[PDB]
RNA sequence: AGUGGAGCCUGCGGCUUAAUUUGACUCAACACGGGAAACCUCACCCGGCCCGGACACGGACAGGAUUGACAGAUUGAUAGCUCUUUCUCGAUUCCGUGGGUGGUGGUGCAUGGCCGUUGUUGGUGGAGCGAUUUGUCUGGUUAAUUCCGAUAACGAAC
């Protein structure tokens, strides 16, 4: 009816949005019930990066974490993956969109990071960009630990070690189940005949720099065995040195 | 769940894991009228 | 003084202590020996095309570029060029060069003046205290 | 290779605009008699979701809701 | 038939400009960048808001850190990215101090991923210590080491 043509009009507005105030019908989108229909009327695939930054701003600011999760999984993350794949870098507006999406961390981890990791096709540039984005944002310890348990339990991809390492650089107090999952993942790399890159070695090195004081002696010797079986000419002496000069408790 | 465990030295927080893995109108017409008024006020063409 | 002559240069350090800083001899006496002070001004070529570039931060006015237009520019990577035109009201300029410039390159200009010594001559010299090490 | 000089140049950006700090904003919401009866100075929001907790910004003529933007006269 | 002489238009130099954005200079420089640019299409100029990393240290924050915002007053811009109204949002923190500490950096070097099939000069022979030569040529023919034929050369690949 009359609502449909107004939302076609604001669809035409959002396809060319650069700056300024948006219509007030756009800002009351989360307060409505049938949001998916009017959102598909607004055609988010044809949005401008500034318009999607404002949409992420609005949707993150208005509570209801499940709906923010659905918006991040359905609209924001495909746009990010399409922009990295074609432009080989992330836009300024979309970068601040992902930061304002990390304003809501619970919908972010379960909507942006974990679906990207379980998609399997996550490239290295996407890993670097998203890891820098989680590096900039201060993250709650519970959400970071749950995401680290998630990424530890998953099947390995080369992009996963960057996320794991940049989560270990946060230097938070770690739950001991999380460290058990990390050690079990690395000891799951014990019998792999695949050549592992320097990224995996750097993730292990980071785990030994920051959490060597909270490692049991049995898993310490297991990590020494791990270094023995899967060596590197450069990093493995340093990981061995850091494991040798560690005090527990 | 693994087999090699924390052994000793304190439990600060218990952690909540069962929320991550276990997860998976008059105002409207008033805003429509405001949008129509704003679209009409872009070109006024009447007032002196 | 008619050469040869031994020459010593001391510095008054502290507490009446003379520290030897330089040793040498006397060269020919003349006031026509020109001493030239150099000042090197550096600019960043931020818009590079073939054999000519747009360079900033060497100047900040438009007529500073017109004042120092005749002076030939050189380059840390071995290029030699000359100012062609200023564009901005700020000190942005177009400069031609003999070759193509790298992105990591810097343009620079040498300016020269003649400098004369300061008349601070006085024959009185304080009597030194005996020398010791710190 | 050939390094750079890193021209410093001083530019004072210490002066930045921030919003004013309101201290103890809860005290003006309620007035309590000496007996212990609570009187609500500010209007309660009769909205769909933010009821019984959200007050009104008291304008010079009207009231404003701070979560769903409800306007009165 | 003209062009070069004339008026207009377009291109390149030059001259102006704050800017008159830009690679190419006798074919392959010259209506090439689908480039017939009033906003974008613009690479140029004159102004004006905004913020610009992690880590360490020192502050504030639960006696809200911070987020979101209707109406009105401003500057060249309907700037809640300032004021009157301060109402909500529950840590998702922002304020200084720093540091070859830098990372959505720039560039070079080394090596590898995605797809299948199994006119020039070599090989062997002859000449010379060798550079080299013969093949690749008397004649006729051909656009041509092509063809006919002669022949210390015979066979070939692109
Ligand atoms: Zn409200």
């Amino acid at each position: 009816p009359r609502v449909l043509e107004v939302y076609r009009g604001v669809r035409e507005v959002l396809s060319k949005y650069r700056s300024g105030k948006l219509p007030k019908a756009f800002k009351i989108i989360p307060a409505l019930s049938n949001w998916e229909q009017i959102l598909y009327v607004t055609e988010p695939e044809a949005w401008t990066a500034a318009a999607m930054y404002q949409a992420t701003r609005i949707f993150a600011s208005n509570l209801k974490e499940r709906m923010a999760q659905r918006f991040y999984n359905l609209v924001l993350l495909p746009r990010v993956r399409d922009d990295v794949a074609e432009y080989k870098r992330l836009n300024f507006h979309l970068y601040m969109a992902l930061k304002k999406a990390l304003f809501k961390p619970g919908a972010w981890f379960k909507g942006i990071l974990i679906p990207l990791c379980e998609s399997g096709t996550c490239t290295l540039r996407e890993a670097i960009i998203v890891g820098s984005i989680i590096t900039k944002c201060s993250i709650p310890v519970l959400h970071s630990s749950a995401a680290m348990l998630k990424i530890a339990e998953m099947e390995y991809s080369g992009a996963n070690s960057i996320f794991l390492r940049l989560l270990l650089d946060k230097k938070y107090a770690l739950p001991y189940r999380v460290l058990d999952a990390l050690v079990f993942h690395f000891l799951g790399f014990r019998t792999e005949k695949r050549e592992l890159p320097v990224l995996w070695h750097q993730c292990l090195l980071t785990l030994v720099q920051r959490y060597k004081a909270d490692l049991a002696t049995d898993q310490k010797e297991a990590l020494l065995e791990l270094l023995r079986l899967q060596p590197h000419p450069q990093l493995s002496p340093e990981i061995r040195r850091e494991l040798q000069s560690a005090v527990p408790r | 769940s693994s087999v090699m465990r924390r052994n000793e030295q304190l439990t600060l927080h218990d952690e909540r894991f069962e929320k991550f893995y276990e997860q998976y109108s008059n105002r409207l017409q008033e805003v429509l009228n405001d949008y129509y008024k704003e679209k009409a006020e872009n070109c006024v063409k009447l007032n002196t | 003084t008619f050469p040869p002559a031994s020459v010593l240069l001391f510095k008054q350090k502290s507490n009446g202590m003379h520290s030897l800083i330089a040793t040498g001899h006397l060269m020919s006496v003349d006031p026509d020996r020109m001493v030239i002070k150099r000042v090197v001004l550096s600019g960043h070529p931020f818009k590079i095309f073939t054999k000519m570039a747009v360079v900033r931060y060497m100047f900040f006015n438009r007529e500073d570029v017109l004042w120092f237009k005749p002076v030939e520019l050189r380059t840390k990577w071995g290029r030699r060029g000359h100012i062609k035109e200023p564009l901005g009201t700020h000190g942005h300029m177009k400069c031609s060069f003999d070759g193509k410039l790298k992105s990591q390159d810097t343009v620079l200009m040498n300016l020269y003046k003649r400098v004369f010594p300061k008349w601070t001559y006085d024959p009185y010299v304080p009597e030194p205290v005996p020398w010791l090490k710190s | 290779a050939k390094k750079r000089k890193k021209k410093s140049y001083t530019t004072p950006k210490k002066n930045k605009h921030k919003r004013k700090k309101v201290k103890l904003a809860v005290l003006k919401y309620y007035k309590v008699d000496e007996n212990g009866k609570i009187s609500r100075l500010r209007r309660e929001c009769p909205s769909d979701e933010c009821g019984a907790g959200v007050f009104m910004a008291s304008h010079f003529d009207r009231h404003y809701c701070g979560k769903c933007c409800l306007t009165y006269c």
